[PDB]
């Protein structure tokens, strides 16, 4: 609690599509390794041996992502061999969950510089690659009811009455919002274009965005079709037994695209700035951890952010910008209707609908998205926070500096 | 470490050994103290003995033929040790199975072959241990069935049986085709799905053909011989072991299946057999087979396995037996049977009548109608003959004998009378009254309605005595329950002699004394008016569906409400008000009344008015009423789904008491089974009478907490939840 | 240091062994929540809703150690649907890591108690199960110089002078400690015996201890048969250019068991300990992450121990007993010789030469073995490390409350 936890680099690579992608020949080792090297370049004589973590999100850490890719990337990078090195998993905030990791480490006084991020190469490990204690072990799966992230966000849709022309105007707005950030600019520093052994390019911009979507071409596409498999939609309908029937809304225009990508932050003590000639851009004011019913899995951010306004002692009139994972349009729409969120200040660059959602990377990427734009904006607190399987929750509340 | 039960400090020997020329030992099985070989304590201690001999004398033995003496190869296990298996008992029972296993494992790894001669029922252990041999010879006698049944007692498969189909079949197809349901096969369809590898004609054949087999199989396969697919080094379970990424990515999708296949109910059997199966195939044979018997004691310890082998075994010998069956009184065969009545129920009488083996006469108004009866009973034959299941021969017999008329005078030579003309007793009395003099004097005189009393019905007959209700269920060629009502002049001969009929033609009787409602008809009734007094309280139609079948019952009762005509249920309001507004009492009407009455003022009878609690469309149910809620204001009471539940479980059990205690019903096991095969009372609380001394709840377990959440339930909800005097002290 | 990290509970299970084990049966998910239903039985009137994150380390989560195992725990024990769960994996010191990383997540002031340990069932997911980012990729296993552990300590052993009876010695006085522990009764509160769905009793003792070792029976052991396959001696020696040849004294007598096992524990504020009634136990007193030489992989604790020393402002004099993981023989011995650590200090309960090493559980497991031993010696402090794959390093001081 004593030291205070800075920002002073957050930097994320193009997000690479699924289908015929341009990273999908890259290791994900390569995707961290390069922008170890982006951290280098900015500055040169920095003194890697004050450096004591790096601690990446990775929710398949199976094969090309297994062996703690943490430290394989602290040892490809040629880091000093003190530097550290570990992987964690928290689903779909493992790469927010490293970052308030790495400032919660910070704070207690016994790490003074770390990097912190994710990496999820979705093309080459597929979701699910892990395997799965819960949805391989029968046991389990009957006792806590088990369902995928899709049936959980076309069920808060028919709860909350999001129609499938709700969901997908908030498709629409994210591919616009997305759009907008890429031509003025807004990403020209943070997005770091991957290259090759040689030097040549191979991705400088996130191909999975759809700039010319339009309505009409949102209304016919088709429902999702883990899903597809038998049991889920009678499975939720047994816990939330006043629901007859749900409405399915989400197809893959209005739910996050399967992308490859990583990100990395670098976080310190105010001390490790100064020493080390860097200037601070966002300083951590606090993280929570929560969640709501696993069956229901996305409402989590919604108790995880009051649990964050709460320690910081702020409400919701006082954060300037929110960012809320898109991992499904109603989750975004059921998080802004709760907390009363205005519609100017919630995803204002896009989201993953667009852009993508590497499991692993996606929560460390929309942080520095909103250190760019709290300094772009000349603003001063952003909130972020993401969904997670399982029924989880996390947010992070940051203040330009 | 030993294939006994006891290894420190006397039963009967139920096996024999014999040991040929050629070294092949054929162990005989032979339980003296029956006709049926089980796995009690006494086979155990014999095939721990023969097990032993195999090992010691290996040197001299070549192959294993398992055989029996009895007309079964082997049935079931020692249901009256596992239903007294208390939760203490955990490791006894746990080593018993084992102690089973551990038998059968080493008969399978003998390093020789094993063969198993069934030359009859092999059924649950008695699958198991053919399963623990290389090769399964089956004689294609009748009356011979294959499976592992014992989920339908709350058990499952401990001796093996999960362990090995997974092994042969792989997890998906060992779980939905054999497992998890326990389908019983002919031989035929045992060698289909693989459960068995020869068939032959005649149980001659069995034993000189396993030996036959076993000298084949050393010349041609001698590295293989004794040698399970599974025990080899390249074994690879058919679809895949959970590492596999092809079962990987359709595995997580089982448990949330088999939830939407069981609707919810809390039915623990197919649960931990999907566990023991995944779980097994996870890990070596032996440890596989561990984890099956910790499964196993899981279950048998547990009250829901104590509910169903009360049910589905002790009760239902009880039945078959003659528990209800009058005392003393011969059997007075059948000539000629005569139905009056050739519609929906009369049909089908005259088919399980006709199936059979005896000669039916169907009587009807017209000849065309005569015979619209009979042509129920052809659709059901040229579907039987498509599915490759009876012959021509069978089939060209069975219509035969269905003789349909309009003649009164041909009912000359018919000794039994199943009547099913419509529920008019001036009718009845009609068609009885022109036949009783043309039919024997010894001849019966069954009716089948549903409320009209017995004792009124027999007024009609000058031989009273003969007069008795025969009471079928639609439809009558596939529900099992008959429902035979005692009137107050019916004989117990009258009473045997039906009880007789209804073993003959397959099905399941109980006895019932004349009464309103009789003994089904009035405990649904309860379940479908508690559920309709929940939409008038403000609860959401949606959640009382979901209570219904989360329950445990076959339909929802809403959507059975639309089954049942509502202008029905209130004919049977009005009829049972005049029934006490006659007698001198107040009729204090169920708050359901109130729910009907205001959905036929809607003009929402039903399905047949195709407008309802669902709407319908084609004539396929679509979904529910979207101006019920606005009607009840339904969302406005939101009690406890366990309310609900409990609510529609108790109205029955409640009422199910005040018939034993009225002396509606004789015992508690027909009140079980007349629950289960009637009226579709949950499997798991293994009836109506038993869920009282098997509830199980927050209050505890037994009868007194039954008594503790009846009247839980009565505070929060009605007085109808009070529990009658006899359930206190 | 405004907010303090108490431990309140530190229990573990026996471990089973690899081949023939009793905890093979048993899925790993089960063995974390029986530490769970444990500290339940020991503490009726918790309320589990403070509890804010459950942290688990795991070397290989793949297949029934994937999915987030931490969540799993939370959602298949019936803890609150808000006590996250989260997985992480620094090679060997998974265990002491979570345990760092709940003390650190403490002392920030965002969160208030959280259960910390390890899971590892190698019987059920060997080591290598989740591949690896290095040894998947050719380039960089090749510029890395990987050279398994297992060579690493024959090579400790040939540049330090430690011969085959020495490594022995020491082997042996692990199985002498080791059963002198658990004859007189320091493992009986700490080690909860697994047991099945029915009560029944699976293992309750550490079943890969060898108490009868003798001298003569660990010269008659012959030398470790991945470090078989071929070319590691010579990477290793080019890398250690002034060897001329790798003594190979290390066998499967001198060297950590393979084994299943889990661990937990209850790390919280004081004003967390005093919300439900929990009496503390010891003090997180500093962590520390360090690393050395990657081809060695193993001479990590001696920099983390240095590092976590001067962290408290204490010296080796200051510390009454030290627990270094038996991972290999000369690992121990090179770690005593280096920091003059008197033998009476080092590992005085036996070790993983004895008793396993869970991978993932380890670090959780040791540390609680010095809050039971500081509490029976009446003892202040205990400095707990962990060498680590990748040659980092892992060290903790706990002081007795
Ligand atoms: N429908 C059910 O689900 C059900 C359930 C239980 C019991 N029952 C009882 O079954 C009986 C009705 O049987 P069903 O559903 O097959 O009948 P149904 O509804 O098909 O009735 C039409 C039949 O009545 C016949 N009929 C009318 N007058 C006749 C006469 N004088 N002689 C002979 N036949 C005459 C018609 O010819 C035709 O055979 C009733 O007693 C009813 O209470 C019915």
């Amino acid at each position: 609690m004593s030291e205070e936890a800075f920002i002073y680099e957050a930097i994320r690579t193009p997000r690479g599509k699924q289908k015929n992608g341009s990273l999908h020949e890259v290791k994900p080792l390569s995707l961290v390794v390069g922008l170890i090297d982006e951290l280098r370049k900015r500055h040169p004589d920095l003194d890697e041996n004050l450096i004591s973590d790096v601690i990446l999100g990775c929710v398949s850490p199976v094969g090309d992502q297994g062996g703690d890719i943490a430290r394989a990337a602290v040892l490809a990078s040629g880091m000093p061999v003190t530097s550290g090195g570990v992987q964690l998993n928290r689903f779909c905030a493992s790469g927010l969950e490293a970052v308030n990791t790495a400032a919660q480490k910070v704070r207690s006084g016994w790490d003074d510089l770390v990097l912190a991020g994710g990496v999820e190469s979705m093309s080459r490990v597929p979701m699910g690659s892990d395997g799965g204690a819960m949805g391989l072990d029968p046991a389990t799966n009957y006792d806590v009811m088990f369902v995928p992230q899709s049936i959980g966000a076309d069920l808060i849709a028919t709860i909350e009455g999001f129609s499938r022309e709700d969901v997908d105007a908030y498709a629409l707005r994210s591919q616009q919002k997305a759009a907008e950030a890429w031509s003025g600019g807004y990403f020209a520093k943070s997005v770091v274009p991957v290259r090759d052994q040689n030097g040549l390019l191979i991705l400088d911009h996130d191909e999975h965005m759809r700039p010319d979507t339009t309505k009409e071409g949102l209304a016919k596409l088709k429902p999702a079709f883990l899903a597809a498999l038998g049991g889920f939609d009678d499975v939720a309908l047994q816990k939330y037994h006043w629901v007859e029937k749900i409405n399915h809304v989400h197809t893959g225009g209005n739910s996050s695209g399967i992308v490859d990508g990583a990100a990395l932050v670098m976080i310190g003590s105010a001390a490790a700035g100064k020493l080390q000639g860097l200037t601070p851009r966002a300083r951590i004011v606090a993280t929570a951890t929560s969640g709501a019913d696993p069956v229901i899995m996305l409402t989590g951010p919604t108790p995880a952010t009051r649990k964050v306004l709460d320690r910081a002692g702020l409400t919701v009139d006082d954060i300037d910008l929110f960012e809320l994972n898109e991992a499904f349009a109603s989750v975004v729409l059921k998080f802004q209707k709760d907390l009363n969120i205005p519609d100017e200040k919630l995803n204002v660059n896009g989201g993953a609908i667009a852009m993508g959602h590497p499991l692993g990377a996606t929560g460390a990427m929309i942080l520095g998205t909103m250190v760019d734009e709290l300094e772009r904006r000349n603003a001063r607190r952003a909130l972020i926070t993401l969904c997670i399987g399982g029924g989880m929750g996390v947010a992070t509340i940051i203040e330009r500096v | 470490s030993s294939h006994h039960h006891h290894h420190h400090s006397m039963p009967d020997n139920t096996i024999q050994w014999d040991k040929d020329a050629d070294g092949i030992v054929t162990l005989t099985m032979d339980d003296p103290s029956g006709s049926t070989n089980v796995m009690n304590e006494a086979y155990i201690e014999s095939m721990g003995k023969a097990v032993d001999r195999l090992v010691a004398e290996k040197d001299s033995i070549t192959g294993v033929v398992v055989a029996s003496a009895k007309k079964t190869f082997f049935a079931g296990g020692d249901v009256k040790t596992m239903i007294q298996a208390r939760p203490e008992d955990a490791g006894d029972v746990f080593n018993t199975v084992e102690t089973i296993k551990r038998q059968l494992r080493t008969l399978e790894t003998l390093g020789k072959p094993v063969v198993a001669a069934i030359n009859g029922a092999a059924l649950g252990g008695g699958l198991e241990i053919a399963l623990a041999c290389h090769h399964r010879i089956a004689a294609d006698v009748k009356g011979s069935q294959l499976g592992l049944p014992e989920v339908t007692l709350g058990l499952l498969p401990g001796g093996g049986g999960v362990t090995r189909t997974v092994r042969m079949f792989g997890i998906q197809n060992a779980f939905v085709s054999v497992l998890a349901q326990g389908t019983r096969f002919k031989p035929a369809k045992a060698k289909e799905i693989g459960l068995v590898d020869e068939l032959v004609a005649t149980v001659e054949e069995l034993v000189p053909a396993a030996k036959a087999w076993i000298k084949e199989e050393l010349k041609a396969n001698p590295d293989g011989a004794g040698v399970q697919p599974w025990d080899k080094k390249g074994y690879k379970m058919p679809g895949g072991t959970p590492s596999s990424p092809g079962l990987a990515a359709i595995l997580p999708s089982f448990p949330s299946n088999l939830r939407k296949q069981l609707k919810g109910a809390p039915m623990p059997a197919p649960r931990a057999i999907l566990a023991a199966a995944v779980e097994g195939a996870q890990v070596d044979f032996d440890t596989a087979s561990r984890i099956e018997s910790r499964y196993f004691a899981s279950l048998v310890t547990g009250q829901v396995a104590k509910n169903m082998m009360q049910a589905f075994f002790f009760d239902l010998q009880a039945i078959n037996a003659g528990g209800s069956r009058p005392e003393g009184i011969g059997k007075t065969p059948i000539k000629r049977i005569g139905v009056l009545g050739a519609g929906m129920m009369g049909a089908g009488i005259a088919y399980v009548s006709a199936k059979a083996g005896y000669e039916v006469v169907l009587k009807d108004v017209s000849l065309e109608a005569a015979a619209k009866g009979k042509g129920y009973s052809e659709k059901l034959e040229a579907k039987a003959l498509e599915r490759g299941r009876t012959t021509q021969e069978r089939s060209d017999a069975l219509l035969a004998r269905i003789t349909p008329t309009a003649d009164a005078a041909d009912f000359k030579g018919v000794d039994f009378v199943i009547e099913a003309v419509f529920e008019n007793q001036e009718l009845k009395h009609k068609v009885f009254g022109e036949i009783e003099d043309i039919v024997e004097p010894n001849a019966i005189l069954g009716s089948n309605t549903s409320t009209l009393p017995i004792t009124g019905l027999a007024t009609g007959v000058k031989r009273q005595e003969d007069f008795i209700g025969i009471h079928f269920f639609s439809p009558v060629d596939k529900m099992p329950l008959v429902e035979i009502i005692k009137g107050e002049k019916t004989s117990d001969e009258a009473l045997a002699r039906v009880f007789d009929y209804t073993l003959a033609i397959g099905k399941t009787p109980i006895v019932v004394n004349d009464s309103r409602g009789f003994f089904t008809s009035r405990v649904i009734g309860t379940f479908v008016n508690e559920a309709l007094a929940m939409l008038g309280e403000g609860v959401e139609p949606a959640s009382i569906e979901q209570a219904g079948s989360q329950a445990g019952y076959p339909a929802p009762p809403l959507q059975l409400s639309d089954e049942l005509n509502l202008e029905l249920m209130h004919k049977i309001a009005v009829a049972t008000r005049k029934g006490v507004e006659d007698a001198g009492g107040t009729y204090q009407p169920h708050p359901a009344e109130a729910v009907v009455e205001k959905m036929i003022e809607l003009g929402r009878s039903g399905r047949l008015k195709g407008a309802g609690f669902y709407e319908y469309a084609d004539g396929k149910r679509s979904g529910l009423w979207p101006g019920l809620r606005e009607t009840f204001k339904s969302g406005s009471s939101q009690p406890p789904l366990q309310d609900m539940i409990d609510r529609m479980l108790f109205a029955e059990a409640l009422e199910t008491q005040k018939c034993l205690d009225e002396g509606v019903l004789t015992s508690t096991a027909d009140a079980n089974i007349g629950s289960i095969m009637g009226i579709g009372f949950p499997p798991w609380t293994g009836g109506s009478a038993q869920f009282i001394v098997g509830y199980s709840g927050p209050a505890g377990t037994g009868k007194a907490a039954f008594v503790a959440r009846a009247r839980e339930l009565a505070a929060a909800y009605g007085d109808r939840f009070l529990p009658p005097e006899s359930l206190l002290s």
